[PDB]
RNA sequence: AAAGAUUAUCCGUGCAAAGCGGACGUCGGGUCGUUGGGCCUGGCGAGCGGUGGGUAGUACAUGGUACGCUCAUCACC
RNA sequence: AUCGAAUCGCCACCUACAAGACUGGAGCUUGCUCCCUCGAAGGCGCCAAGUAUAUUCAUGAUCACAAGACA
């Protein structure tokens, strides 16, 4: 096996990461996040003098070090969601029945999907705020905005999930909510 | 009739006042034996031979600790129903009692654990005294 | 922090004919040996130690690997890492068990006195402060009840049933 | 359970006070659920009353899934033309573990049935046994030691509740209070724990001179 | 299950707190063993009560219970 | 009240908690250095209520369930 393994990042200025037992928080500006990665079995180090992040394996195959990779990812992502936010827009796309979104405080409604009657209804996370643009700049959009990438996401997934299409050809069928741009809030 | 709760104030009141930090001493008759449990007798697949009991001694956790019992008498108490003969019968009425005792000795250790062979004197020991007390006294000493 | 596994690392024996002793790292092996020494020690020339057997130590001695016997010992003089050593708390137990290991009865004995007589004279300490203070279960208690005893006993039918019961002893 | 009126006459006529056999009681959180039951089971053959608390937070190898599986398999083996008399599927995690000694012991004999009523089981650590003394611990049957950590592991209670055991969030809700109660007894009480460190830090100066170098020698000042 | 002169030597309240709020008395006797001693018992009272006598209004589904006042009796005692 | 019994460690300091990929506390250099309570003891209990000026032990006669046990 490899005795030792490592990688390293960097954390910006107004950043601030600690550690804890496998347990991370990376606190800056517009926001706080925590990660629970107890499951992981690694080494986690802080330089804060010298900002930066190290993750470590010790006497590790090639599963192990699989892992070390996947925390710097998902620290980094952390840095990026409490310095810059993510947002995601998501796009109704259809042929001939409007996809009708109605979008409340936390709550989405869609309507008139393939002509269906039924509604299908999503209760959005108070970690992530769900607005609809105004159709004079582009029409039936849907900006799902958060700190945490993960939380971002699937909240767009689930909206993509319930909107899709069953017993039809989707080759033929495109009607669907689809995301469109992965970018960040500043 | 005035309550009792006066009278008992006031007792309370003094032996709080009267306490200090002592602790429960134990000048007691001493014990002059090792504990023992007899987990059964010597035995294979094909069944148990009841000539030699095997007895696990507290704190003796490896067979050189074993053989440092080798040759001591080992005795199991128990009682009966009734008031039967014992030794100082006579001499000393106050041992009459229903309590009984079996008496054997160490021949071997036993496997690498501190288990040991325990012969007693005769017969056998009584399969009814598996799991219960067997003492291991220090003599005869060697020391 | 932990102590890594190094060169000049020092460490201790855990088990075996060697228990208890302490060696320099000097070389390692692979993951699981290195090769310990310890020339102050006269049981503890170059050997192979497997690394579940040895506990490594706060101190490490400035050695390269596979280094000389002199270089070694040059180092541990100069580092004064066993004298450092023989101060920490785990090392005065070590020989402490020793000392109870190969003890008489006679010797037992002296320290079954000893640690009575620190006993007793806790209690004397710990029972002179808790009159000032009160911290027991039976002070805190006393404490807890004066002030109402005190209310209930001063009436004037409290103080008829004192004598009237007092003078009967 | 609950003493007869001669029990208690008989008592009151021998005048004795309040007796407690010797009873171990093991703390079997964060223990190796096989592991833990077959050293048990020795114990109890050798005549040793243990009372388990805990047994909610017992750790089995493998994913959840896996093992909820496992339990499943054993649910479905039943008499068929007859249910009753057939296998009882306890669903307590306390259950289980009783059940997992009383496969290692012989159950069919009266010795392993004595065996077997002299260990009690809990989930959680009830008030009866809470102030009983300290507990222990089974080194060699603990997590920590015996899993590698990278291996996923089942908590029992977790596996029992998805599988028909419906008061996993009662034991939960007692659990919490327990350890708010012990703990504030706990912050409690710490005056009387340094009352006594420092009277025995001052002892020192008491004592005859030559019985503290004794208790140098031994390691005690 | 409780939580303490080792469950005895009172009841609430509080967090196994800090505290706080309550408690029927009095006059004798007998009988056993460190302080207004345990237990048993008698006479005067008081209080909380259980039943019945005499009385008033009211409640509840309206025969049948409760509740005010006042006597007698019993119990804690 | 038969009833003689087997059992032989007490506590109002353990009788709270959590983690062993790191739990005495810091630094940056991230595995080394530095500070500390120095990281390997639940406290008592074992015959003078405490380490000394002391004091009844027998004939229970050399083992025998301790002939006794509210610490
Ligand atoms: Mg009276
Ligand atoms: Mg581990």
């Amino acid at each position: 096996v490899k005795v030792k393994s490592l990688c390293t990042l960097q954390i910006p200025e107004g950043v601030t990461v600690d550690v804890k037992g496998r347990k991370v928080t990376v606190t800056g500006k517009r926001g706080t996040l925590t990660k629970d990665l107890t499951h992981l079995q690694l080494d986690l180090r802080v330089d804060k003098k010298n900002r930066t992040f190290t993750v470590i394996r010790w006497f590790g195959s090639k599963i192990p070090i699989a892992c070390l990779n996947t925390t710097k990812a998902h620290v980094q992502n952390m840095i990026t969601g409490v310095t810059k936010g993510y947002r995601f827009k998501v796009r109704c796309a259809y042929a001939h029945f409007p996809i009708n979104v109605s979008v409340d405080g936390q709550n989405i409604e869609v309507r008139n999907f393939l002509g269906e009657k039924r509604v299908r209804r999503q209760l959005v996370p108070n970690t992530v705020k769900v607005s609809q643009t105004d159709p004079s700049k582009v029409k039936d959009e849907i900006v799902f905005d958060g700190n945490d990438l993960e939380q971002v996401s699937r909240e767009a997934a689930v909206l993509h999930q319930m909107c899709l299409v069953k017993k039809k050809d989707i080759r033929k069928f495109l009607d669907g909510i689809y995301v469109q741009t992965k970018t960040n809030i500043e | 009739t005035t309550s009792k709760v006066h009278s008992q104030r006031s007792k309370k009141l003094h032996q709080l006042s009267a306490k200090t930090s002592r602790v429960n001493r134990n000048r007691k008759a001493p014990r002059l034996y090792m504990k023992g449990t007899l987990a059964g007798y010597t035995r294979g697949l094909h069944g148990q031979t009841k000539q030699t009991a095997l007895v696990r001694v507290e704190n003796v956790n490896t067979r050189e600790d074993a053989t440092w019992y080798v040759g001591k008498r080992v005795c199991y108490v128990y009682h009966g129903k009734k008031v039967k003969r014992c030794v100082r019968w006579s001499k000393a009425p106050a041992r009459r009692s229903t309590t009984r005792a079996l008496w054997g000795r160490v021949t071997r250790p036993h496997g690498n654990a501190g288990m040991m062979r325990v012969k007693f004197n005769g017969a056998s020991v009584p399969a009814s005294a598996i799991g219960r007390r067997i003492r291991v006294y220090l003599y005869p000493s060697q020391i | 922090k932990s102590h890594y596994i190094c060169a000049g690392r020092l460490v201790r024996i855990l088990r075996g004919p060697r228990q208890d002793r302490v060696g320099v790292i000097v070389d390692i092996v692979d993951a699981n040996r290195v090769l310990v020494e310890n020339p102050e020690d006269a049981k503890m020339w170059r050997h192979v130690q497997n690394l579940k057997n040895v506990e490594p130590l706060k101190y490490c001695v400035s050695v390269s690997r596979n280094c000389s016997a002199k270089a070694l010992k040059d180092a541990l003089a100069s580092s004064k890492a066993l004298e450092k050593y023989a101060k920490t708390r785990t090392a005065a137990r070590v020989e402490a068990k020793k000392a109870c290991a190969v003890s008489t009865d006679f010797e037992r004995y002296q320290l079954r006195v000893a640690r009575r007589s620190r006993a007793h004279w806790a209690r004397k300490v710990f029972d002179e402060k808790d009159a000032k203070t009160p911290v027991s279960w039976h002070k805190v208690a006393l404490k807890k009840m004066l002030k109402k005893a005190a209310k209930m006993d001063s009436t004037e039918g409290a103080k008829r049933r004192m004598q009237k019961a007092i003078a009967a002893r | 359970a609950f003493p007869s009126r001669k029990d208690a006459f008989r008592a009151q006529r021998k005048g004795a006070k309040k007796h407690r056999p010797e009873i171990i009681v093991i703390d079997l959180k964060d223990h190796v659920l096989g592991r833990a039951a077959a050293v048990v089971a020795k114990q109890l053959l050798l005549g040793k009353k243990i009372t388990v608390v805990r047994c909610e937070q017992l750790n089995i190898a493998g994913t959840e899934i896996r093992n909820k599986i496992k339990y499943l398999q054993y649910l479905r083996k039943r008499k068929l033309t007859n249910p009753t008399k057939g296998p009882f599927h306890h669903r307590a995690p306390s259950d289980v573990f009783v059940r997992t000694v009383r496969s290692m012991l012989p159950r069919y004999t009266k010795r392993g049935m004595k065996a077997l009523n002299s260990l009690v089981a809990y989930e959680g650590i009830p008030p009866n046994v809470v102030r009983t003394g300290g507990r222990v611990v089974i080194p060699r049957a603990q997590r920590h030691v015996c899993y590698r950590s990278e291996r996923p592991y089942t908590v029992l209670g977790n596996m029992c509740k998805h599988v028909g055991w419906k008061y996993s969030d009662v034991v939960a809700n007692l659990e919490k209070a327990r350890v708010e109660k012990a703990s504030r007894h706990h912050e409690k009480q710490a005056k009387l724990r340094d009352a006594w460190k420092s009277a025995r830090k001052e002892a020192l100066a008491k004592m005859p001179k030559h019985n503290v170098e004794v208790l140098k020698k031994f390691g005690y000042a």
